[PDB]
RNA sequence: UGACGGGGAAUCAGGGUUCGAUUCCGGAGAGGGAGCCUGAGAAACGGCUACCACAUCCAAGGAAGGCAGCAGGCGCGCAAAU
RNA sequence: GCCGCUAGAGGUGAAAUUCUUGGACCGGCGCAAGACGGACCAGAGCGAAAGCAUUUGCCAAGAAUGUUUUCAUUAAUCAAGAACGAAAGUCGGAGGUUCGAAGACGAUCAGAUACCGUCGUAGUUCCGACCAUAAACGAUGCCGACCGGCGAUGCGGCGGCGU
RNA sequence: AAAGGAAUUGACGGAAGGGCACCACCAGGAGUGGAGCCUGCGGCUUAAUUUGACUCAACACGGGAAACCUCACCCGGCCCGG
RNA sequence: GAAGACGGUCGAACUUGACUAUCUAGAGGAAGUAAAAGUCGUAACAAGGUUUCCGUAGGUAAACCUGCGGAAGGAUCAUUA
């Protein structure tokens, strides 16, 4: 049963102000701790420097070795793991290159079949991987 | 794990932690 | 420090059914008290084991599951070793 | 508080929710702080006096500083013009 | 404690640890100790929930019903705040018959530092001072209204053949 | 990327209750198991002792009682029917 | 009628004390959740082979075991005058 009288607007609004914090998107986007632990800091992309190239195996029902890169970001110095998307697009990358790294499409959660990886690479050295991949530009 | 013994094991862990933290 | 161990130490490992083995130690010391070092054996090797009481013999400790090598790890980590007295009877 | 306020904006069945630095109004500031001269009107900085901070020329005796004006370059950046 | 018989008692799936010719178990009359209140005891009662059981007292307290008694809205729920709150637990004192964590032994198992036996500390018991958790369960907040039946059961009241 | 609630069918039990059958017992008979022998299988040896089958649903079973063929198996050689 | 100077006030700044936000290098040391072909056993689901679970207290490599009180989400809605 709710508090439904006529002079009770303060009880209703100071209830719904406090039970909004149990909603997860309101708490995750309005408390402020998510923006300090996120490696981007609220950006759409981030430029960074490839440290080392990795391969990570897929989760249990798939069997593959997904080709990814470890990037160190210029902007705040944190180190991320990003996935270089298309077929044969690992080979276009030298180490110690500027790559422009975007999120994976699920806004902070890291899934696909690849564990603990939520970043993907769009550019390498100001040429994009679609233009490198189709044969429209060169290195 | 039966949840009472999970509770008891975190009880023993916190009792040892508060033992090790008040020496200094 | 207490007295050094007696002349030789034998490790014997035998089989029981399935994927299992049942491993013994023999003849550590007659002088050494605190022969409830099974409690340090069990809690370091992650195995269930005990001492069974055998007459005129070396106070055999039986552990389940194969450690010959982990005995070699633990006894060179601790005081009592000369590392020429441990004869392995593993198959 | 990644807060200038408002007129307002995008969504919208009714309710809501979120955004508003931004061409109009109102406030505040011209690197940080102070303190003043003139003037009807200022705590003015396309005025002055110092301190802090950073910088230019020098005959090493001294002199002059302020683009959050229009263009422009440095730098930071995912991100912005002659 | 006193008798007066005797070679086993106990305990278990099977046994062994334990007790016994300084006389156990069983039988008899007795004394004392501390705990406990069987059968009657139910989908019955009371309590704000935790809970509560021998008799007779004494001490206050309370629901229900009956009311042509009085007051005249005094009311419902509850931030702050407070009272009680099983068992285990902690401290001070008294008590200690049995049970009994830890522990010492026995035997079951490959191994059991578990269930199964023998004994036992702390506790269980009472008087003070703390602690405020339970599957504290109807896993169901409280007050009021309305909406089909039925046959009993606890209490109080009224009316009816009888026995 | 499910964890969970209630409900149906099935499998399973170291649960409760019925039913059937000489591939169950009871009433009983001939037996088998101990003995020599044929024969199969386990091992052991071999150059090979080919082989499938291992609780009924393997072991006188491959209709398999092989002297050559059978014939897979061994030692040595001809042969294209490349 | 200029410099200067005693005093007054507004007072930036420096000095040594505090205390208190935000980020950073943290030797060690203690925890997780995934990966799932490691090792030791089976504690839970069937009366899961000792019915499970809750509160508390002690112990033990480990799941866990035992005590005292409570629950059926139990393996009984019931057992006789």
């Amino acid at each position: 049963g709710k508090c439904r009288g006529l002079r009770t607007a303060r009880k209703l609004r100071s209830h719904r102000r406090d039970q909004k914090w149990h909603d997860k998107q309101y708490k995750k986007a309005h408390l402020g701790t998510a923006l300090k632990a996120n490696p981007f800091g609220g950006a759409s992309h981030a430029k960074g420097i490839v440290l080392e190239k990795v391969g990570v195996e897929a989760k249990q029902p798939n069997s593959a070795i997904r080709k990814c890169v470890r990037v160190q970001l210029i902007k705040n110095g944190k180190k991320i793991t990003a996935f270089v998307p298309n077929d044969g697009c690992l080979n276009f990358i030298e180490e110690n290159d500027e790559v422009l790294v975007a999120g994976f499409g699920r806004k902070g959660h890291a899934v696909g079949d690849i564990p603990g990886v939520r970043f993907k690479v769009v550019k390498v050295a100001n040429v994009s991987l679609l233009a490198l991949y189709k044969g429209k530009k060169e290195r | 794990m039966r949840a009472k013994w999970r509770k008891k094991r975190m009880r023993r862990l916190k009792r040892k932690r508060r033992k090790m933290r008040q020496r200094s | 420090l207490p007295a050094g161990t007696e002349d030789y130490i034998h490790i014997r490992i035998q089989q029981r059914n399935g994927r299992k083995t049942l491993t013994t130690v023999q003849g550590i010391a007659d002088d050494y008290d605190k022969k409830k070092l099974v409690k340090a054996f069990k809690k370091k090797f992650a195995c269930n084991g005990t001492v069974i009481e055998h007459p005129e013999y070396g106070e055999v400790i039986q552990l389940q599951g194969d450690q010959r090598k982990n005995i070699c790890q633990f006894l060179v980590e601790i005081g009592l070793a000369k590392d020429d007295q441990l004869k392995v009877h593993g198959f």
